[PDB]
């Protein structure tokens, strides 16, 4: 799915962005929790789920943490995302369908971040990487 | 389905700080650019050949205001949401065959525009909480019914 | 939701025919193996950790059963199938927030079990249409009441 | 994406099925077009869209006709597909919704067919198989 273009597009909005990754991270995590409260719970053993919380924070730097390294490795993400997918799928257990929530409210935090700069265009080449990173996250599951 | 006085004075606020001629063709838009098999539905509108096309479009924005339009009568039926949109449901169900996915990705498209215009101190979690709580009645009630 | 009188008698046919002992638990094994995360909904019922686990396992078997045991309240109930699985709802929507997407994957499942047991004779495209119908019905009702 | 076992399921799974794949391939599309008549809008242009109609049969054994060759070619599903995407997705603007509905009918026609070897563990890798093949379908998009 990804293209040369996807990748430039996606690279090049990583460098913008990014410095505040995990403002990012924290303010999409948090928003997918209160937005969307079944995803609540697979994490009901914090303490703590309020947006702004320090799990929140904690988690939310993880989270764009390890999509920082996808994008490194954006030409083979098959390869830097398989060992989230086994944990995801097997340790976790996530429904895949909350995938798609959380990449929604990580579009809606960037943009509402950079509107700026979160063209039409740049959604679409960010929304294909983000269903790449879902479809490998996927891998593992059956 | 039961809103809140918060969700209630969220959704008018927010509403009511909505530029209709401004989100409606900037919303329909984005579904056009990044959802582009929905283009199919309205081929009877252009011109649809590239983001600039579709930006320049006098019948997809009018169109954008005409969903806005759509948005601002759940506004004013927030009780009885399902009932005023029966004829929306069965124009959409049974005679467009619109797979009802796309409701959420245009109720999406419109978020991400929304979210755009305010900006953090403005679209805030409990806000974005309250507003997709109703978007998601809208989509239901677009959506088949049984 | 109206049903034609080819669709009600298309519909008490087919269910008529079902060995509910036997399309339980195949549905809901075949669900547990193909939609693997649904595992975690069903972490009440044991092993579950391979293909022969699942349907070796006595209480999938029997809630397989009960799976079945839903569909039939709706059939007994087809003209108000809504009011008949309210608490049902909550349950999987209020209380186990079960994503809506499963119980297409679930019904789905069902209806592919369905057509093993009865072949092409039998499970001809109108009987599958109404069947289909059905399901989306159930499945509409199971989902959060707006 | 598809492991070494899946392409086994498949592989296999085909060399047992393939003689009857024009009516796998007829039974359906003529179930997708009458249970779900929402796709019936794409086929619009034929003559008669009902179960067993001669247009119906023979665009079925074109759908698996391609089907088999991307199990032929299942390492290798992208090139193998990318013909079928340009068309799907850039010229007849498919809804992707409906990829799902046709492996669906798909499966229940296998099934249904085939009772005997179509096992949940032969479903899960035919099932992931038809994703990929829709995901392939996906590339033209956007
Ligand atoms: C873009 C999608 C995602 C990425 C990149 C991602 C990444 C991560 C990372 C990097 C961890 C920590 C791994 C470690 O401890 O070594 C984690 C844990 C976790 N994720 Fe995800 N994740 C994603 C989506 C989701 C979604 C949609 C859900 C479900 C709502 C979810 C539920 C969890 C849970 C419950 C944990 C464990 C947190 C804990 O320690 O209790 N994740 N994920
Ligand atoms: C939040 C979701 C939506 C709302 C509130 C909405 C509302 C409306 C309204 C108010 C109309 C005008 C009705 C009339 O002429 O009487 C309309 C028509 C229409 N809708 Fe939607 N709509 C929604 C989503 C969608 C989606 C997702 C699609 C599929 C891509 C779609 C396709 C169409 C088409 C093609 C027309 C007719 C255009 C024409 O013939 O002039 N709608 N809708
Ligand atoms: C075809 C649609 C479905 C129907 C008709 C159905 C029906 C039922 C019924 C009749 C019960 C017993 C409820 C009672 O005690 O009165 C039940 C319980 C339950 N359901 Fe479902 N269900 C459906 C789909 C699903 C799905 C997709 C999931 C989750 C993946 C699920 C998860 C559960 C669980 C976890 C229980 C309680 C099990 C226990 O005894 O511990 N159901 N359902
Ligand atoms: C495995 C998923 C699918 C596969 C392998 C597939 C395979 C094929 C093949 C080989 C063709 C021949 C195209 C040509 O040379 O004209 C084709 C054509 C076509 N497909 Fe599909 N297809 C799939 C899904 C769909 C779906 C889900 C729809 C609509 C619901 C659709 C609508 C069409 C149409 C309208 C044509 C043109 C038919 C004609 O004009 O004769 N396809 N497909």
């Amino acid at each position: 799915s990804l293209s040369d273009k996807d990748k430039d597009s996606i690279k090049a909005f990583w460098a913008k962005i990014s410095p505040k990754a995990e403002d990012i991270g924290a303010d999409a995590l948090a928003r997918m929790l209160t937005v969307y409260p079944q995803t609540k719970t697979y994490f009901s053993h914090w303490k703590d789920l309020s947006p702004g919380s320090a799990p929140v924070k904690k988690h939310g730097k993880t989270v764009m943490g390890s999509v920082a390294e996808a994008v490194s490795k954006i030409d083979d993400l098959t390869n830097g995302l398989l060992t989230l997918s086994e944990l995801h799928a097997f340790q976790l257990r996530v429904d895949p369908a909350n995938f798609k929530i959380l990449s929604h409210n990580l579009l809606v935090v960037l943009a509402q971040q950079f509107p700026n700069d979160f063209t039409p265009e740049v959604h679409v080449s960010m929304d294909k990487f983000l269903s790449l990173l879902s479809w490998s996250l996927s891998e593992k599951y059956r | 389905v039961e809103w809140s006085t918060a969700e209630r004075s969220a959704i008018a606020g927010l509403w009511g700080k909505i530029s209709v001629d401004e989100i409606g063709p900037q919303a329909l838009s984005r579904l056009l650019i990044v959802y582009p098999w929905t283009q199919r539905h309205f081929a009877a509108f252009g011109n649809l050949s590239s983001p600039a096309a579709i930006n320049g479009n006098p019948k997809v924005a009018h169109h954008g205001k005409v969903v806005m339009g759509g948005l601002e009568r759940a506004i004013k039926n927030m009780d009885n949401i399902k009932a005023a949109y029966s004829s929306l449901s069965v124009m959409h169900s049974e005679k467009l065959h619109v797979d009802p996915d796309n409701f959420r990705l245009l109720a999406d498209c419109i978020t991400v525009c929304v979210a755009m215009k305010f900006g953090p101190s403005a679209f805030t979690p409990d806000v974005q909480e309250a507003w997709q709580k109703f978007l998601a009645v809208v989509v239901a009630a677009l959506s088949r019914y049984h």
